């Protein structure tokens, strides 16, 4: 499935 | 055969003032679009954009919506942090864009896999190859990769790089099977068009192939033209198919003595033209 | 801040024939931002139901749209496709070459 990512920028 | 590819090309734009802003999820397998995501629908969910993506239920459709709506805050926060990094106004539109996905050999392996960032339209920061490591682009990305290094981000991506994604893939190529195994030779042929009392162009097309890559050069007599072409980029033919054409300036009398080469998957040899009626 | 300026090729999805149903493409590729208008053009007039593909982008993160509609090209009718985007002055036209 779609990666959603970790930690934001 | 061959190797396949999983994608996604995402994209969030920020609009000055009270709009949130738009994000955008794209989906290709090899060079198929398969789902879209779009946050200006006005009830937004992941949708097929392919009809062999029917054949998956409401719970896949369900998981992968909260998957994009989760990113989608990932993006809201990342661009407000990217503008104060950047020391920008809130006057003005950003962009962020990022890619993720795999390639997989013929034999399923793990050929590389990605998951990389642009801001307003330069590489901010990108998993390398190994997985494990990042290239920052500036000075701004250089705080984020040391941010991602201290929470060993790079270890999450790389057992979804691994494992996962490849997964969903194979049970892509199979849900997707009659149109995404299958390879479209090009249809090729060579038009004449007046150029001058002593010369003409000869124009070579490729059309109605998949996958989209292809080679398309003149010779003469095994004396490689290609940097004396003018040619068109690739272009999508908009029912799944590409388009491309390769054209040369030759003389008048001579023009039986060059041949247009056409490489292509769906050639298990490579196919020689010229103008012969 | 990177900004790139709109490559555009106007073409048909089949050989044209004239009096025959077909496609008219216009592909716009190599640019940033996304923003961008782009209408298809039957003798200078903008033709109503034109749809585009979903915004996407390249290895290079230019971003890439293909714009059509269905079509019946004759041997009067000129067409083309226009656009706009921040890095043009003023829109750019091109015109629509059957050979091209």
């Amino acid at each position: 499935l779609y990666l959603v990512c970790g930690e934001r920028v | 055969m061959g190797p396949h590819s999983l994608r996604y090309f995402v994209t969030a734009v920020s609009r000055p003032g009270l709009g949130e802003p738009r994000f955008i999820a794209v989906g290709y397998v090899d060079d198929t679009q398969f789902v879209r995501f779009d946050s200006d629908a006005d009830n937004p969910r992941f949708e097929p954009r392919a009809p062999w993506m029917e054949q998956e239920g409401p719970e896949y459709w369900e998981e992968q919506t909260q998957r994009a709506k989760s990113d989608e805050q990932w993006f809201r926060v990342s661009l407000r942090t990217a503008q104060r990094y950047y020391n920008q106004s809130k006057g003005g539109s950003h962009t962020f864009q990022r890619m993720f996905g795999c390639d997989v050999g013929s034999d399923w392996r793990l050929l590389r896999g990605y998951h990389q960032f642009a801001y307003d339209g330069r590489d901010y920061i990108a998993l390398n190859e190994d997985l494990k490591t990042w290239t920052a682009a500036d000075t701004a990305a250089l705080i984020t990769r040391r941010k991602w290094e201290q929470a060993g981000d790079a270890e999450y991506y790389r057992a979804y790089l691994e494992g996962e994604c490849v997964e969903w893939l194979r049970r892509y190529l199979e849900l997707g099977n009659e149109t995404l195994l299958r390879t479209d030779s090009p249809k090729a042929h060579v038009t004449y068009h007046p150029r001058s009392q002593v010369d003409v162009t000869l124009r070579c097309w490729a059309l109605g192939f998949y996958p989209a890559d292809i080679t398309l050069t003149w010779q003469l007599n095994g004396e490689d033209l290609t940097q004396d072409m003018e040619l068109v980029e690739t272009r999508p033919a908009g029912d799944g198919t590409f388009q491309k054409w390769a054209a040369v300036v030759v003389p008048l009398g001579k023009e039986q003595n060059y041949t247009c080469h056409v490489h292509h998957k769906g050639l298990p040899e490579p196919l020689t033209l010229r103008w012969k009626p | 801040m990177i900004q790139r300026t709109p490559k555009i090729q106007v073409y048909s999805r089949h050989p044209a024939e004239n009096g025959k149903s077909n496609f008219l493409n216009c592909y716009v590729s190599g640019f940033h931002p996304s923003d961008i208008e782009v209408d298809l053009l039957k003798n200078g007039e903008r033709i109503e139901k034109v749809e585009h593909s979903d915004l996407s982008f390249s290895k290079d993160w230019s971003f890439y749209l293909l714009y059509y509609t269905e079509f019946t090209p004759t041997e009067k009718d000129e067409y083309a496709c226009r656009v706009n985007h921040v890095t043009l002055s003023q829109p750019k036209i091109v015109k629509w070459d059957r050979d091209m």
